């Protein structure tokens, strides 16, 4: 803070640099060199440098941090080929429901096809985490009828012992009637 | 100004707009109307640019693309032989098929019933004078609608029954009758053809058409005025049972 407080940038980028490199575990001197490369330009040193971030196996935090710096960016390809190594990394339901995030842009239908055959491929063939139905469900009534009757009726093989949840059958029934 | 023919020049200024901006269906039906003067500017020339131009307008999510397809189809009507009106309408009828709607805009839901119902019904069983319906053209409406359909139910449960004519067809109708609309809308045409092919395919005084029919019909709304007998009263009396 005080190298960067002055008007040096090479010293300051240097004493980072060192501090990243000593301190891998560390979060607090990575955030503060993000914020520096924030108020500095878009090079691809700050790129080069949430790379050298991400490698370190980072946590959720700075995935989704990485990943809103990317969208704020104006990144499309760029942001869809950083996220194939996040949900292979961190397997859980929020993660495995927020890969499928190219459809609230353009609505990416080969891209949506794809991330369902990877939820339904994935582990979680007989619970699914009672998480990826509940979205599958929602993305086929925002979308046509193409499989909005198939996968909550026929696709019963991964529930767990009552077909549905105990708050969630009427309003899945009242969702895919007036739908 | 000019309109039939002036230098045969200013057809061009006519299809002539530009300005882009805000609108829904407007440049679409003023190129249908560009495409009718390419029609009176020799016909095929010029005709499949504008069609092929005007054929994709960002992703989906508009109802004015798929009319102006099918209205292209209209005017592949107008062409007298079916065989390229039915290729290039086997085409571009099996493009929506692939993606439909709901991309992006003020519309919730695809609703692609009516359009894609429509561009199906023009490319196959029209149910009127055209030909060429295959027997899975009916599934290939009922899959159109993908959900259910209304615009077309009477004239397709017809068509089904014209391509078919036994109990699957009606069966089929009863589903799509009943899951089309709630309450006897459709479903009280769904039971009109639950007694008209209750008599002509399962069989006259059948024990299963009675209970069909007074299983779907069972609580009901009053129907248009009342009825909850003279059709299952009256053919429990004709059965020749004097006790049911």
């Amino acid at each position: 803070e005080m190298e960067m407080k002055n008007r040096q940038v090479n010293h300051a980028r240097n004493i980072w640099d060192r501090a990243i490199t000593t301190l891998p575990r560390v979060n607090q001197f990575w955030y503060k060199y993000t914020y520096m490369e924030e108020m500095l330009g878009n090079v691809a040193g700050a790129r080069q440098v949430f790379e050298r971030w991400m490698e370190w196996q980072p946590e959720e935090q700075a995935w989704h941090s990485y990943i809103n710096f990317e969208l704020r960016y104006k990144e499309v390809d760029r942001a869809r080929t950083i996220y194939e190594r996040f949900v292979l990394v961190h397997p859980d339901v929020k993660n495995w429901i927020k890969y499928a995030r190219f459809e609230e842009k353009h609505a990416y239908f080969a891209h949506a096809r794809k991330v369902y055959e990877r939820a339904v491929e994935f582990f979680g063939d007989e619970h699914m985490d009672e998480h990826l139905y509940v979205a599958f469900a929602k993305f086929e009534e925002n979308q046509k009828e193409f499989e909005r009757v198939r996968v909550i009726y026929k696709y019963a093989l991964d529930r767990i012992s009552k077909q549905d949840a105990q708050e969630l059958f009427k309003n899945y029934t009242i969702f895919e009637k007036k739908f | 100004q000019g309109r039939p023919r002036e230098i045969i020049n200013t057809y061009t200024e006519a299809v002539q707009t530009v300005d882009p901006f805000k609108a829904t269906g407007k440049p679409h039906t003023l190129w249908v109307a560009f495409a009718k003067f390419y029609e009176d500017n020799g016909q095929l020339d010029d005709a499949r640019v504008i069609l092929e131009k005007a054929t994709k307008v960002n992703f989906k999510q508009v109802d004015d693309l798929a009319s102006v397809w099918c209205q292209c189809g209209e005017l592949e009507l107008r062409h007298e032989n079916y065989d390229e009106a039915l290729r290039l309408l086997r085409k571009a009828t099996a493009l929506p098929a692939r993606r439909a709607e709901y991309f992006d805009g003020s519309e919730p839901v695809q609703n692609r019933v009516y359009k894609s119902l429509k561009v199906w019904s023009m490319l196959a069983d029209l149910e009127e004078s055209l030909g060429t319906f295959q027997s899975t053209k009916a599934v290939y409406d009922r899959i159109l609608d993908l959900r259910i359909a209304t615009p077309q139910i009477v004239i397709n449960y017809a068509m089904f029954l014209e391509e078919h004519k036994y109990f699957e067809e009606s069966f089929k109708a009863y589903e799509r009758g009943i899951s089309l609309f709630k309450w006897p809308n459709v479903s009280d045409i769904w039971s009109t053809y639950l007694t008209k092919f209750i008599a002509r395919y399962g069989g006259r005084k059948l024990e299963r058409a009675r209970d069909l029919f007074e299983q779907a019909l069972d609580g009901c709304p009053p129907k248009y005025a009342k009825t909850l007998y003279l059709l299952y009263a009256q053919l429990e009396e004709e059965w020749g049972l004097a006790r049911h």
